[PDB]
């Protein structure tokens, strides 16, 4: 299961 | 320790640390800049998430490699290596949860601003909920379950269905409801509903909010695809 | 700071950290195996020397990239971020060269031993090197030379032309010829010679050791493809 | 020009 990867501006 | 550096300065650092792929000093100075103490515009908020969230990402890459290899060996140096970095993820965390009660989450009263903050709330109790045991997990488990609730209140109440901030709010609750609540069937149906009600309001949307919002419901298809 | 832990926990859990994609910990690890005193195995070689190389090529990288943007530029916060990440840059190669200096090298007698130290001194300087400027540079590209040069003719003179450390020490001098000292020419001529001078040992191999030389041969060539 | 990687034990 995939969250928002969230780790690029 | 951020104490003498203006607060445009930390903000101008923190981009090029990003640029840089320098994560940890990305997320000291934007908890720098978060300690001036005003508020945070959009773009602000961006890259405090951006920061803490690749600095708790590998962190948690790292502390599943050493649980399955933990796990796999079931001397004591995998545990307690494992308990390091364990604590090491903890402390990052707490830092993170305290600077949103500190005081991120009470000054924020547009929709936007506190259901980003709150949806952060839910991440790092998430995080948290991953490595706790027993009954510290349960109320670790509650506090996330609650932060998201409320995120997820405000978000209907204010947001329309395709507001990236309340897609990825919901699409990140489904995680939890699936692999911290043991909700599977939550997580599933938190998703459809999601992914349906943003499909029929893409027709208010320009080229670019489209591609904002299609882009996070491709995760949510692709989470249902893997559940289903 | 590992003063209190074995050295065979400390050689364990760099191997864990490895794993683990944390070479910070790694490098940190290794320093205290190091500083039990003892001389290490080639294993536990390569463990120094993979932690430290992973470490301070993500200073070079994100020293590159604040270089290219000030670079561009031409307030004071890009040279001054720049310079953060220099200075921590110069002291974790400051500290693998006083690893090597207190007391790596002169304890090692055996050629595999004392190449491989001087190949990592050599490294080190370059590193320093390729952030340095003006008469301070011209000492550190001694430095470097130096110790490449003593690597160099210990291997000559008790190796086999396609023994790995040999190989990789050729091409490290020979990019150290090319990047730093400005003898394209001089880089050029030691990747060829070398190139072929393998070539020619290539027959006495086993399968195993053939997979391995042919490797590093690899790298030779693509360098000569660049450079030529 | 390529050094040795040399990142992976
Ligand atoms: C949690 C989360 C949801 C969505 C994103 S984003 O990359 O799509 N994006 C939405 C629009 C902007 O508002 C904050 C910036 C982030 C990121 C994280
Ligand atoms: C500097 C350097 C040269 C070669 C290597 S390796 O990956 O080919 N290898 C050679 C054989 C062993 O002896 C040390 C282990 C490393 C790595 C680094
Ligand atoms: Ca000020
Ligand atoms: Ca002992």
């Amino acid at each position: 299961a995939g969250s928002i990867p969230g780790r690029r501006s | 320790a951020m104490g003498s550096m203006e607060r445009a300065s930390l903000i101008q650092k923190a981009k090029l640390a990003e640029q840089a792929e320098r994560y940890e000093d990305m997320a000291a100075f934007m908890k720098g800049a978060v300690e001036k103490g005003e508020e945070l515009s959009c773009e602000e908020r961006n890259l405090l998430s951006v920061a803490y969230k690749n600095v708790v990402g590998g962190q948690r890459a790292a502390w599943r490699v050493l649980s399955s290899i933990e796990q796999k060996s079931n001397g004591p140096e995998v545990r307690e290596y494992r308990e390091k970095v364990e604590t090491e993820l903890q402390g990052v965390c707490d830092t993170v949860l305290g600077l949103l009660d500190s005081h991120l989450i009470k000054e924020a009263g547009d929709a936007e601003s506190r259901v980003f903050y709150l949806k952060m709330k839910g991440d790092y109790y998430r995080y948290l909920a991953e490595v706790a045991t027993g009954d510290d997990k349960k109320r670790i488990i509650d506090s996330a379950r609650s932060a998201y609730q409320e995120a997820m209140d405000i978000s209907k109440k204010e947001m329309p269905p395709t507001n990236p901030i309340r897609l990825g709010l919901a699409l990140n609750f489904s995680v939890f409801h699936y692999e911290i609540a043991n909700s599977p069937e939550e997580a599933i149906s938190l998703a459809k509903t999601t992914f349906d009600e943003a499909m029929a309001d893409l027709h208010t949307l320009s080229e670019d909010s489209y591609k904002d919002s299609t882009l996070i419901m491709q995760l949510l298809r692709d989470n249902l695809t893997l559940w289903t």
